[PDB]
């Protein structure tokens, strides 16, 4: 059994738990930037008028 | 003393009354505190001739104790909090003392679950508590005593890991902690203990070299970069910590048992050259928002600052590899601008202060000198441990010196055969000399090796770069 | 010099004294735009300068978040094979 | 990142299986070496007699 | 030796100008400070020693060193010079370092290094208006560093040369009060610490003097600083030595208390010496984990019943029992007071009170004074101000004075004080 269990990278539990948290912290900030993008696009249309 | 069963029965009474009153859920502070205090030395010889299954049940009991604050996730409840961590830290002390106690330790009087538990306890509680209030960037005597317990437990952890093999699922995170505190401020003695740990894990296992160097290069930007207490390692002449860390990685791998010496020693220079090559190539280019240059300058002045002391070798090997890398890179035109000017600057610095050291230093006989120095450092290893690795590195060094002498007649063959026989006798063998005399004889040995006698040759390299196709580089050359 | 809008004055006019600490978290862009929208006595050119400040800091957040994603790219690619 | 995370999630179950097999193998190894030391003791006393 | 410090300092500056011309001609360097060797400054040390010998107006050079402090700052930190002129017989071909001269030089070193650590002048010269500048404090710190690294080396063979000299050991063990113990963690010289621990263990087992035992106990208490990493390593040696002394005390007491033959002077000497050491090291250190109040109280009760045995044994037993009682009193204000051991401790205190009252009624007058002061300690322990520090469960412990005991105390005070 263990001869075939030899080729696979370790610490995947640590990786997945860490990197999901970093994914979520990038998720909320990237969700913020587009909201600010439409906000400034609207305010540009205001300034033009 | 062959038994000294005069407090052996005192401690044995302590654990039997304990497991009677608990087995038939906490044991409190004071009893276990005094239990660890007596466990420091009283059982350090007397742990033998004790009942094994009782050891298993007590380590299971204190395992279940350390379960409670294992990843504990934590004005008056704070007293309960602090006493909880101090109680479980004393419990950790009992674990890390109890396992290591015998010089010969019978198999399976332990389970790796409790060592895993003390490891994760160490991880969480250290990163939660001690770094933020000893380093404000991450942000009464109880903190200090907890600190001292941390130091003792990690030292015992280091020598316990050297005692016996552990699984890689422990190795990864114990190496992580062994490297972790090297980027905060007031942790120097912890950094010595971490040096001991990385000696254990590094010399014991050959399969994590890549691992260790990658976590080294990851968080180099977290260095304090402060004028206050940057150099705190006595040899005046205090030095920076991670430089000595690099040095003891270099001298730590020997794998002393034939040609095993030669292949392990060339493996050592290969591991060193991969380390310095990757470190240099990361340093050379200017990355966004930061730099690795000042790391490289302070690192190298410390390196040549510890160039010639008989218990810090291979700095000469670092400088030879430095010369080889610099002549490999800056002679071309394809390499990037910052790497070339960097290498030329470090060449100028080493050449200048090497020159002043050269002009300020000097102004069976070889076998006699070798045996006298090796006796003196044998005394030193009897006094100061972990320098046996430097001694074995020296043995490998003389073996390869006799090698390169052999390939560069029959009388020289007889002489090198006699030196080989002496080296193998001292391998099988494995006064009143002073530190100053040791320094003089080791710089004499360095003078014998064709290393300092290439300075003008390096100047010759400068002569090869006097004419260039790019002005800026030769201007600052 | 002084004021919640002083950093925007530095961004619009000086732009050299700005550091990463102010860029990352000192103010919310969506907050400050609605701060500046109904203000009285607002001269046209000073409004243009405040637009400079907010556009500059927003694009700097985009560059720094791109950077953040880059070191994220380095940290996700590592792996351990004993072989 | 999302697909890389999913791949490491299957590899996370894979490592769970691998480590379960690893501990039970080590337990079996220790058990058979207990058996070999017991037989050893037996053989020793038998040969002494 | 003037009481007024400026006058004394002016006189000492004059003395330094006058009587120091071995190789300093009061002129330029390259022959004046040191000739590159470990020899020129020896004679300056020599007439320092001779000046301390002839100055019979003082048994200690404290005022002399304080006067010569600022004038000879560079000379008084060169400790290595008289270190070879004290231990390892220098190449100058001089005579043997005289024992009176040895004690004089050791007293000079006591004075110089204590003024090196603390800069305040002694009493009578004291001011109390002292402010530390940055230069002062950095000189203090690196002075501490250099004396620490020098004297962790020198004190092992210093003791090896002067193990049997009681007063020299007592003088030499005041310097470790001024040693930064984390330098040992940085210097990695805990092995030399342990060598000095074994050496002073040899002194302790070779010396019976109360003063040197006090000095050793104070030295241990200084190096029993739990804020430093070495506390376990030193506690090893402390526990080892006190365990040896517990075993020796039990072996000697269980044969001394029985009449037998005789008890002779040898068993008396062994019991007295062992109890002296135990009392001395029990004053500064919590050693109640080895409950020897049984042996001490048996000795005190047979002193009460018989009364024909030496004074000093009873004095040591009473003081050791009092030390055990107060060390138990330490670990009841720790926030964890029980009740069974509380009543047990109160009963032992009451028995100690009866023993102290008997010793106050005993004819021996130093025993009377010691019983009086022990009774003073017992009453202030159970005083009304015991309730000040936010305590509740200590109320059963409180014991009221006896009127007859009060009259006995008044009679003792009037017969032995107001004279």
């Amino acid at each position: 059994e263990l001869k075939k269990y030899s080729h696979v990278n370790k610490k995947a539990l640590d990786q997945f738990v860490n990197f999901s948290e970093q994914k979520e912290k990038l998720i909320k900030r990237q969700e913020e930037l587009d909201r600010g993008y439409k906000s400034i696009m609207e305010l540009m249309n205001v300034l033009e008028l | 003393m062959m038994d000294s069963s005069t407090f052996k029965r005192f401690t044995a009474s302590i654990e039997n009354i304990l497991d009677n009153l608990e087995d038939m859920l906490l044991l409190g502070k004071h009893q276990l505190n005094e239990l660890g205090s007596e466990s420091a030395k009283i059982k350090a010889m007397g742990i033998m001739d004790k009942l094994s299954t009782d050891k298993t049940v007590k380590v299971l009991n204190i395992l279940e104790k350390n379960i409670q604050d294992g990843s504990k996730l934590s004005e008056r409840l704070w007293r309960d909090l602090i006493m909880e961590r101090v109680t479980k830290s004393a419990d950790a002390c009992l674990t890390t003392i109890n396992i290591m106690t015998s010089p010969n330790m019978p198999k399976a009087v332990y389970i790796e679950d409790v060592i895993e538990r003390v490891i994760q306890y160490t991880k969480f509680h250290l990163q939660n508590t001690l770094y933020p209030q000893y380093d404000p960037v991450y942000r009464q005597r109880v903190i200090v005593m907890l600190y001292n317990k941390v130091c003792d437990i990690v030292s015992s952890l280091s020598e316990l890991l050297e005692i016996q093999l552990l699984t890689d699922t422990t190795i990864l995170q114990v190496s992580s902690m062994g490297i972790t505190p090297f980027f905060v401020e007031n942790v120097s003695e912890l950094q010595l203990c971490a040096i001991k740990l990385v000696t254990a894990v590094f010399s014991r296992y050959e399969k994590h070299r890549q691992l260790i160097l990658e976590e080294i290069f990851t968080s180099l930007a977290r260095l304090p970069t402060s004028k206050r207490s940057l150099r705190n390692f006595r040899l005046p002449m205090y030095i920076q910590m991670v430089t000595a860390l690099v040095l003891q990685l270099i001298q730590c791998v020997v794998h002393l048992p034939d040609v095993v010496i030669t292949n392990s020693y060339e493996t050592a220079m290969r591991t060193a050259q991969n380390f310095l090559s990757i470190f240099l190539k990361k340093c050379g280019s200017k990355q966004g928002e930061e730099d690795y240059r000042p790391l490289f300058e302070n690192f190298v002045q410390d390196l040549l600052s510890t160039v010639n002391k008989p218990e810090w070798p291979a700095a000469e090997l670092l400088l030879s590899l430095l010369g080889r890398l610099l002549v490999h890179q800056f002679s071309n035109k394809s390499t990037e601008m910052a790497l070339r000017v960097a290498s030329l600057d470090y060449l100028g610095t080493v050449a200048a202060r090497l020159r002043k050291d050269a002009v300020t230093s000097k102004m069976d006989e070889i076998q006699q000198l070798q045996k006298a120095l090796l006796d003196y450092l044998d005394e030193n290893t009897e006094t100061d441990p972990s320098l046996v690795f430097s001694r074995k590195f020296y043995i490998a060094q003389w073996f390869r010196d006799t090698t390169l002498e052999t390939e560069k007649k029959e009388i020289e063959t007889t002489g090198q055969i006699m030196h080989r026989a002496e080296n193998r006798k001292k391998f099988l063998r494995s006064d009143t000399v002073d530190y100053d005399d040791a320094c003089l004889i080791v710089r004499y040995l360095a003078s014998m090796r064709p290393f300092a006698q290439s300075f003008d040759i390096y100047l010759t390299q400068i002569l090869r770069v006097l004419g260039e196709n790019a002005i800026a580089v030769r201007t600052k050359a | 010099k002084r004021g919640p809008l002083a950093k925007i004055w530095l961004a619009a006019h000086w732009d050299k004294k700005l550091t990463k600490a102010h860029v990352f978290e000192c103010n919310l862009e969506s907050s400050v735009e609605s701060i500046i929208s109904p203000k009285v006595k607002m001269a046209l050119r000073t409004s243009g300068h405040l637009l400079l400040g907010v556009v500059r800091i927003y694009h700097r957040k985009a560059k720094y978040l791109l950077a953040d994603c880059n070191e994220a790219f380095i940290k996700i690619k590592m792996a351990f094979r004993p072989g | 990142i999302e697909e890389r995370l999913h791949t490491l999630e299957e590899e996370k179950e894979e490592l769970a299986q691998y480590q379960k097999w690893d501990k039970m193998r080590r337990a079996l190894e220790y058990t058979i070496y207990n058996q070999e030391l017991n037989e050893t003791r037996a053989k020793l006393d038998e040969l002494s007699a | 030796y003037s009481a007024h410090r400026p006058v004394a300092v002016a006189a000492g500056e004059f003395l330094h100008k006058k009587l120091f011309s071995r190789h300093d001609p009061q002129a330029e360097e390259a022959l004046a400070k040191r000739r590159g060797r470990n020899s020129p400054n020896g004679n300056l040390i020599r007439m320092l020693v001779l000046f301390f010998l002839e100055s019979e107006l003082h048994e200690h050079a404290a005022y002399l060193v304080d006067s010569l402090w600022e004038s000879s700052q560079e000379l008084l930190k060169d400790w290595e010079c008289m270190t070879e002129l004290l231990l390892e017989e220098p190449v100058q071909g001089e005579e043997a370092m005289s024992d009176r001269q040895e004690s004089a030089l050791i007293e000079l070193m006591v004075c110089t290094i204590r003024q090196a650590a603390e800069a305040h002048p002694p009493v009578g010269r004291g001011t109390g208006k002292r402010v530390l500048t940055a230069k002062e404090r950095k000189t203090q710190i690196d002075d501490r560093n250099k004396l620490t690294e020098h004297f962790i080396i020198t004190l092992p063979m210093l003791l090896s040369k002067y193990s049997a000299d009681a007063e020299k050991v007592a003088n030499l063990l005041q310097i470790p009060q001024y040693f930064d113990l984390e330098i040992y963690s940085t210097g990695r010289m805990e092995k030399h610490l342990d060598a000095l621990l074994k050496q002073i263990k040899f002194v302790v087992e070779k010396h019976v003097e109360s003063d040197v035992l006090e000095a050793c106990s104070k030295t241990y208490s200084i190096l029993c600083s739990e804020e430093y990493t070495i506390q376990n390593r030193v506690d090893i040696a402390r526990s080892q030595l006190i365990d040896e002394f517990v075993d020796r005390f039990n072996h000697s007491v269980e044969d001394l208390l029985q009449e037998g033959e005789e008890a002779d002077d040898d068993d008396i000497y062994n019991v007295l010496s062992t109890l002296k050491r135990l009392t001395s090291f029990h004053n500064a250190h919590d050693l109640t984990k080895w409950d020897l109040f049984g042996n001490c109280y048996r000795l005190l009760k047979t002193g009460i019943e018989h009364g024909a045995m030496p004074e000093q044994i009873v004095v040591q037993a009473l003081q050791c029992s009092h030390y055990s009682i107060l060390w138990q009193l330490v670990k009841i204000t720790d926030g964890s007071p029980s009740k069974e051991d509380l009543l047990v401790l109160r009963k032992t205190v009451k028995s100690f009170l009866a023993v102290c009252q008997q010793c106050l009624s005993n004819v021996n007058t130093p025993v009377k004074e010691q019983a009086f002061m022990l009774l003073c300690d017992l009453l202030m322990i159970f005083s009304h101000q015991l309730m000040t520090g936010g305590r509740e469960g200590l109320q059963p412990l409180v014991f009221n004075p006896d009127t007859g005991l009060q009259s006995e105390l008044l009679s003792f005070v009037m017969d032995h004080v107001f004279i």
